């Protein structure tokens, strides 16, 4: 039941992203269906992933989102569509994404229709518990170090190329300098 | 009045020389 | 017009070898120039008073 | 998990409290912010592999601490990129 | 960690050791591995100081030249002496003085 | 360095040279002491000497990037093929490097980064090469992503740069989805990323039936994402406008180096892991496509660099037949046809290089070339009818004998859509010799002579697409031994 | 107001997942038949196929 | 059930903490600065916040009508919202806790990653650009001192194996850390000051100043609710740096006179001693201009932070000290 | 049931983001937005893979595939800047000089 | 050796994070093979 409001609140954030006039209130609603997935996540029991979408997606890239989209003070009319005329286009394309989960349900997953009393519980696991975090961090530092130094370098390239585009030096502009004799040893003078 | 003053250029054409030498080791070597 | 691009012939005409070296790599330093690279730098690149013509002899 | 359930009904009660304090008296351009987002992007990705290598230095031996130390160094180089280039001014 | 030296496929000469120390590969240096990085080294520099002339930093440009030239030679020279060292390469000089 | 490291010496060589190249350039283009020197050049031919370095460590420690299987197959595997594939790769970076240092200095265009962005880029393609899993894969395809998307919009001011940047960056993004969701469904129901457990779970059994239809699924979509990255026409419409917008030297190593390192992760991908009868029959539709689509287009198209860019639409759809028929005959012709089509648009986009001088836009630009650049006008027709498929040179060779694979392919639908493109598209490719030769126009667009740089690699191109028919032996029997190695 | 508009539409997409909960209910009920129905078509094409050798 | 109970225990009391927290605020400056605080409202003062209190809510409130009333309202509370489920993990004593999440330092720093919509809502929703530029800045400043809090938080992770703030104090058993990271605790003591622009760093409350602030349009209760998420948050912080860097509810030397202490007493000592310095630095130094303060967060405290880490982890993993 | 209604999830999720790339003609910032949506669909259906198959490869993969879209992200604001600096402004009309 | 001087002097906090993070690598790159031998 709360998995079912959880992302009934995560479909609806996201449509209102879809059909958000205001692209200000399309980053709030994107925050809004990015906490409901880390509530999804707290539901599926990775608590370190439901954090770090938290910091990451809901922090740093919706900031980014949000700092770029109020910067820019787009206004209506300058980003205005008549919704009415693709909506046979979407509908057609979205029956067939949907129709084609339907095939893939339809095979591979079943659903179970009813099961606790029959747990067995190994017991054996439960003595020393491995949190998520600390899996992911043994394995991701042992074994996995290639598939991690590699987005060091995807980062390096993101910011050679923040600079690159969006850097903008002042040409003439005086830079205050703190270094100063006077700041520094500052002998007194007087006028005699 | 007979000396070369530069000294980058000195030690491009030391450099060079080296390469040369070493260029024609290796082909001599191989 | 005419005795002022005498003058301007004549100071350029009047140099050395080093002048000459000179003015040669100026001129083909500051030849073309980028604005972009100037602008993330922080920089102008202002001509020289070296390869600036005389106003004399511009129309 | 199990402890979220507090966390969420310490968030309901905070936004009751919040509706009651605002209901009381009713009873009566620039790119420096923008290379500052993407330094803040970079840096969260930075603590975010920092906390597991953080937790499980105890497991991983040289090897994972020679490997995060690597990591480092490829991005402290972008941090020498912007302190030069200017991107830290303002 | 567990590494595995093993590889793919098998040497055509016979193999002094499979894993060699550093040093070891280090001290197996023979004249043509001094040739190789002093070549490449002297290539590295002259291409440094012949490109770093037009933008004025000559003496910067061969440091730099200097460091890449140096960095990939050793990594030749140690790359062609492991290879002989565990019998990838015709290592008949050190096979002669290992037996 | 232990001695596991031997497998990785040239993709660690060429990272530290990255650095030192990016330290260096930083260091020495923020300083006040010089008059903030123009960087790009030293930068370009250091980096031109870095690839030069990696290139003869890959080449001469052959069996040394075998050192350490087990240890490295969780990330990469690396055999005869990929040798080569990665030779071509260095080959192919080295002389887009080399081709496009006059660009610098005439168009101004001082940023090093540029360079450093091409030796990041040349690191990802070989990863990607190297690769071996779902993961890997995915990385170096984001890594030349991101420094295709930097590159296309490295001219902030001009809008073209902008505008092909914008529609880069979306339509790959879209593409990186497309992948990434296929990749999730292959984890999902296969519960494999690495490629030789895809390739255990998926033998035997064939993908179009009740079982594995997500399976199904997510290999449809990564192959959507793969075409992506090759330009099929259900997936072409970036290609033109991005390869018009950004800068010639961008668009030559756009059109030049990616090409090889996606085609050999499709092949590592598809032909080894998810070989079955409906992945080759996606791509011969998208061949098709590709070939007509291309024919027709370029028919239209009144600029060299679209023209450029449709005509390499048209050849990946003849590489993509090369895959859909995937035999070995098949495989050793994609790869004839890859190491031709670089060759040609090598000598292609040097040749745009060169007239880049006078900044040439349209084709009627180049008319009356036959009169000032004699010699040029000659090797530019060349060009053009190996593009054809005109015998003698180096295009038909890898022209024939894809349509040989088709013949044996039992694919005659497939080989008489391809013949038929291919007279259909000679068209434009005579509207340009026509051009250069036969037309007299009333005013003449005079061309500034070239640099060493381009001149000596256009020779030696020109040299190797004029008198490969005389000497093919190697080239064919490369890449049968490849084709052969891609199995066992 | 949109605060109304937003639990309206909330409401709405509970009772979509609800109708999707039924029709999953839906296929694992109705599984069964489809693998009789299949069953019968794979026995069709095996006797084809052996009328044919 | 109880849990309701425990949260309103939890909430009420801190309300309470930050009104006495602003009072003393004022008490300590004045006594600085040579004067006497609040002492005509009640003995000593003590009624002082309950007066202003009651004042502000008797205020007839006024309506901007900015077209953006929702997000006007909304932002205080939404900052309210992360104080209060920021304080709703922070340990007291031993199972003194609601949520003992065994990742209660990452929730901690995900929590104030998001403190900072509530500011730039607050500044887009005005009608007055300046007061969008003023949050723009606070945004900033909070987005690099929090990176460097991030760093400091890995430094200690570093020192103690677990991820949870109880584990981390029963770690901190031995030495409290602070010995040990004496330089780590005053960056992290100077980056919370720039995280709630408090003390130096203080642009919102330059009012006076050129630079205003994101509060200006706002008025009585969502001053106010501002207010008390800015203090709640300088208690949150006290409690994080005592929880890091000086042990918590140990006492000192575990003397058996020293255990007859709860413990709980020990905690509200050490973040009273923290709140006695943040209003001392606050009441001793001049404020930093927006640039500067940036180019410092970005230059200085960012590179120390990192060596600092990188120096932890040399010790750590070279000899057997590893957890 | 579980994994039947988190694989729906992600499923409507793709759907959704492909339905604003559809919509959004003339918005080009909620087509990207579409494409995070994507992006984290993506990511959802690998941890919740990765749970249900009791395996650790799609929790790395999601820590990767967030990275790379934090970097992705970063780019394409970049990108955004300066195309809206260039031509003053982000209507789709004017971003239509290629043909 | 001067110009080393001059720059600790004018930028002190980069040389002391410089000097702090080489003595966090210098610990396990020397000390710790040192331990282990002696061990
Ligand atoms: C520097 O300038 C400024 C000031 O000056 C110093 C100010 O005061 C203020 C305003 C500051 C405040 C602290 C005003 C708010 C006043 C309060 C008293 C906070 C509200 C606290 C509560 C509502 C909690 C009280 C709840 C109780 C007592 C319920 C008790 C329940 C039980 C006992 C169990 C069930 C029965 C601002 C903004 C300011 O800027
Ligand atoms: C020898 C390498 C070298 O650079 O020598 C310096 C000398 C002089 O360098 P230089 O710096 O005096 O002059 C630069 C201009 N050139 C090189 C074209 C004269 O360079 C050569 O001799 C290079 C050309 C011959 C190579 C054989
Ligand atoms: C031994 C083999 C290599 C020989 C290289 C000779 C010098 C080439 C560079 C040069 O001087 O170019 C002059 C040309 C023209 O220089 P210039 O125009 O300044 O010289 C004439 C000067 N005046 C007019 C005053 C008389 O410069 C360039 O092309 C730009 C720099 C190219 C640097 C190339 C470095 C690598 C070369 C290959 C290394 C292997
Ligand atoms: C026991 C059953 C009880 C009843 C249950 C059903 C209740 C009704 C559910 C449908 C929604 C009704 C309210 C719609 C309000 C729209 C307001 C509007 O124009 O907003 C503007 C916004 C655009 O933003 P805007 O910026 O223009 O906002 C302006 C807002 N107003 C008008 C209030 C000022 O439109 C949208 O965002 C598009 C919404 C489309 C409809 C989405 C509905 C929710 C999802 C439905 C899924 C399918 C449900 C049925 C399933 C059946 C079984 C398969
Ligand atoms: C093995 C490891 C051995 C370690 C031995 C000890 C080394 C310690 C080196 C790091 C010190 C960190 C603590 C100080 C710090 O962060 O200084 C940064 C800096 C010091 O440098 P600075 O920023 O003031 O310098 C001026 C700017 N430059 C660098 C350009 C010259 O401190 C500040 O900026 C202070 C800001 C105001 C603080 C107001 C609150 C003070 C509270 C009381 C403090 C007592």
């Amino acid at each position: 039941m709360i998995l079912s409001v959880l992302f009934s609140l995560a479909l609806v954030s996201g449509l209102m992203v879809v059909r958000a006039k205001n692209p200000v209130h399309s980053v709030l609603f994107f925050i809004l269906v990015f906490c409901d997935t880390s509530g999804l996540l707290l539901l599926l029991g990775l608590d370190f992933f439901a954090m770090i979408f938290l910091v990451v997606y809901i922090g740093a890239i919706a900031v980014l989102f949000l700092f770029v989209v109020m910067m820019f003070h787009i206004q209506i009319a300058e980003i205005h569509e008549e919704v009415l005329r693709y909506l046979p286009v979407s509908g057609i394309i979205g029956l067939i994404l949907w129709w084609e989960m339907f095939f893939i349900l339809d095979n591979e997953t079943i659903p179970l229709l009813p099961t606790t009393s029959l747990i067995y519980t190994v017991y054996a696991g439960k003595v020393r518990s491995w949190t998520n975090l600390e899996t992911l961090g043994n394995l991701l530092y042992t074994y996995y170090f290639v598939w991690f130094l590699v987005p060091s370098l995807i980062l390096l390239v993101a910011m050679i190329g923040a600079i690159v585009l969006t850097m903008h030096r002042t040409t003439k502009v005086k830079r205050q300098d703190v270094f100063r004799r006077n700041a520094i040893d500052f002998r007194r003078t007087i006028m005699r | 009045e007979r000396v070369s003053t530069d000294k980058h250029r000195n030690y491009a054409v030391v450099a060079g020389t080296i390469t040369i030498l070493g260029a024609l080791g290796w082909y001599l070597k191989g | 017009n005419y005795t002022n691009l005498a003058q301007v012939h004549a100071a350029e005409n009047s140099k050395s070898y080093d002048e000459i070296e000179f003015e040669k790599v100026l001129r083909k330093k500051y030849a073309r120039k980028d604005e972009e690279y100037d602008s993330m730098l922080g920089v102008v690149r202002e001509i020289p008073p070296e390869l600036i013509l005389p106003d004399n002899v511009l129309p | 998990m199990l402890e979220f359930a507090p966390i969420c009904i310490y968030l309901v009660i905070s936004l009751l409290v919040s509706l009651i304090l605002l209901g009381l008296p009713f009873l009566f351009f620039d790119i420096r912010f923008y290379l500052v987002s993407i330094l803040f992007i970079i840096f969260d990705l930075e603590v975010t592999f920092f906390f597991p290598w953080a937790v499980s230095l105890n497991k991983i031996d040289l090897f994972g601490f020679w490997s995060m130390m690597a990591f480092l160094l490829i991005l402290t180089i972008g941090f020498l990129y912007e302190w030069k280039r200017g991107a830290l001014d303002w | 960690m567990n590494t595995d030296i093993t590889a793919s496929t098998k040497p055509e000469y016979p193999v002094v050791d499979r894993n060699p120390p550093f040093t070891k590969v280090v001290g197996n240096f023979s004249t043509l591995d001094y040739l190789r990085f002093v070549t490449i080294t002297g290539v590295s520099v002259t291409v440094g100081y012949l490109s770093g002339i037009k933008p004025g930093i000559r003496g910067p440009s061969m440091v730099t030249g200097g460091l890449i030239g140096v960095m990939g030679g050793f990594m030749y020279a140690y790359q062609n002496s492991a290879g002989r060292l565990m019998g990838f390469f015709p290592n008949d000089d050190e096979v002669a003085r290992h037996n | 360095m232990f001695n596991l490291f031997l497998a990785v010496y040239p993709e660690i060589f060429i990272i530290n040279a990255t650095f030192i190249l990016l330290i260096h350039g930083v260091v020495f283009s923020t300083s006040k002491k010089y008059d903030y020197p123009p960087l790009v050049s030293n930068v370009g031919w250091l980096g031109l000497l870095s690839v030069l370095i990696t290139l003869l460590l890959l080449a001469a420690g052959a069996p040394l990037l075998t050192i350490a299987h087990l240890f490295r197959n969780n990330f990469f595997r690396r055999d005869n093929f990929t040798y080569f594939c990665q030779i071509l790769l260095l080959l192919s970076t080295a002389g887009t490097i080399s081709m496009c240092f006059d660009f610098f200095e005439q168009e101004r265009f001082d940023a090093f980064e540029f360079i450093v962005l091409i030796l990041l880029s040349t690191c990802s393609m070989l990863f990607m090469i190297s690769a071996y899993d779902l993961i890997a894969m995915y990385l170096a395809i984001e890594l030349q992503s991101l420094c295709f998307y930097v590159m296309a919009a490295s001219k902030r001011k001009s809008e073209f740069s902008t505008e092909a940047g914008l529609k880069y960056l979306i339509l790959g993004a879209f593409s990186s989805g497309i992948l990434l969701f296929g990749c999730s469904m292959i984890y999902g129901s296969t519960g494999a990323t690495h490629f030789d457990q895809l390739a255990k779970i998926l033998t035997g059994y064939e993908l179009a039936g009740a079982r594995s239809s997500g399976i199904f699924m997510g290999i449809l979509f990564i192959a959507v994402g793969s075409l992506f990255k090759i330009t099929a026409v259900p997936f072409h419409m970036w290609a033109p406008d991005i390869y018009e917008g950004s800068p010639t030297p961008v668009t030559a190593f756009l059109s030049i180096a990616p090409k090889i390192s996606i085609f050999a992760n499709i092949l590592r991908v598809f032909i080894y892991g998810s070989y079955g009868a409906t992945l080759q029959q996606i791509f011969c539709f998208c061949s098709i496509a590709s070939m007509i689509l291309g024919a027709l287009a370029a028919m239209a198209q009144t600029k060299v660099k679209r023209l450029l860019a449709y005509s390499s639409i048209g050849h990946v759809g003849y590489i993509c037949i090369g895959f859909s028929c995937g035999t070995i005959e098949g495989i050793q012709s994609l790869l004839i046809g890859i190491f031709i089509y670089a060759l040609m648009t090598i000598d292609a986009f040097a040749i745009v290089l060169a007239l880049r001088q006078t900044r040439v836009k349209y084709i009627a630009d180049l008319g009356a070339l036959a009169k000032t650049n004699p010699i040029l006008a000659i090797t530019f027709s060349i060009t053009m009818f190996s593009y054809v498929g005109i015998p003698p040179l180096a295009g038909f060779c890898s022209k024939f004998y894809l349509f040989f694979a088709a013949l044996g392919c039992g694919a005659y639908f497939l080989a008489s859509v391809g013949v038929v493109t291919s007279v259909i598209g000679c068209f434009y490719y005579i509207r340009l010799v026509k051009r250069m030769f036969f037309d007299t126009p009333r005013t003449w667009i005079l061309y500034e002579p070239m640099d060493r740089d381009k001149s000596l690699l256009l020779a030696m191109t020109s040299s190797f697409i004029t008198l490969f028919f005389l000497y093919p032996s190697p080239l064919f029997s490369v890449t049968h031994q490849m084709a052969l190695s891609l199995y066992l | 107001v949109r605060v109304a508009s937003y639990f309206a539409m909330t409401l709405g997409a509970f009772v979509f997942w609800q109708s999707m909960d039924k029709v999953h209910v839906w296929i694992a009920l109705h599984q069964d038949e489809k693998q009789e129905r299949l069953e019968k078509e794979a026995e069709i094409r095996r006797v084809r196929e052996e009328l044919l050798k | 059930i109880a849990v309701p109970a425990e949260i309103l225990g939890i909430i009420l009391p801190l309300l309470l903490g930050v009104a006495f927290l602003v009072l003393a605020e004022r008490k300590v400056m004045a006594f600085v600065q040579r004067r006497k605080g609040p002492d005509v409202v009640g003995s000593f003062g003590l009624l002082q916040p309950l007066a202003d209190g009651l004042k502000l809510i008797l205020k007839e409130p006024i309506s901007p009508s900015s077209a953006n009333f929702f997000l006007f309202r909304m932002a205080p509370v939404a900052t309210f919202m992360l104080s209060l489920v920021a304080w709703a993990v922070v340990p007291f004593d031993y199972g003194m806790v609601l949520s003992d999440s065994n990742i209660g330092l990452l929730y901690l720093f995900a929590i104030s990653s998001l403190g900072v919509y509530g500011i730039i809502t607050a500044g887009w929703s005005s009608n007055s650009k300046y007061a969008f530029l003023g949050a723009l800045r606070s945004a900033a400043q909070m987005v690099s001192y929090e990176v460097s809090i991030g760093l400091i938080l890995i430094t200690v992770l570093i020192c103690v194996g677990s991820c949870n703030l109880s584990e981390i104090v029963m770690a901190q058993k031995q030495i409290w850390f602070g010995i040990p990271l004496f330089p780590v605790l005053v960056m992290f003591f100077i980056s919370c000051l720039a995280e709630t622009n408090r003390a130096p760093f203080d642009l919102p409350e330059a009012e006076a100043e050129s630079v205003a602030g994101y509060n200006v349009e706002y008025s009585s209760m969502g001053f106010a609710l501002f207010f008390l998420g800015e203090y709640a948050n300088m208690i949150l912080m006290s409690g994080l740096c005592t929880s890091l860097s000086l042990g918590g509810w140990l006492p000192i030397l575990d003397l058996p006179i020293f255990k007859r202490i709860p413990g709980s007493i020990w905690f509200s000592i050490k973040v009273i001693l923290f709140l006695f310095l943040y209003i001392w630095v606050r009441a001793a130094f001049p404020r930093y201009r927006y640039d500067q303060l940036m180019g410092l967060g970005w230059k200085v405290f960012l590179p120390l932070s990192l060596a600092w880490v990188v120096a932890v982890s040399g010790v750590s993993v070279t000899f057997p000290w590893l957890p | 049931m579980d994994l039947i209604k988190y694989f729906t999830f992600s499923m409507i999720i793709f759907i959704l983001g492909i339905w604003g790339i559809l919509l959004n003609r003339r918005n080009i910032l909620i087509m990207l937005m579409s494409i995070e949506l994507m992006l984290l669909a993506v990511n959802s259906n690998f941890l919740v893979f990765s749970v249900s198959l009791d395996d650790m490869m799609g929790q790395l993969f999601a820590l990767l595939v967030l990275t790379v879209a934090a970097a992705e992200s970063a780019i394409g604001l970049a990108i955004f800047v300066i195309t809206f600096r260039v031509r003053g402004t982000i209507a789709v009309e004017f971003i239509n000089s290629i043909q | 050796m001067e110009k080393l001087k001059m720059f600790v002097v004018q930028e002190p906090v980069v040389a002391a994070s410089c000097l702090i993070a080489g003595f966090g690598l210098f610990l396990p790159a020397v000390v710790r093979p040192i331990l282990d031998s002696y061990q």
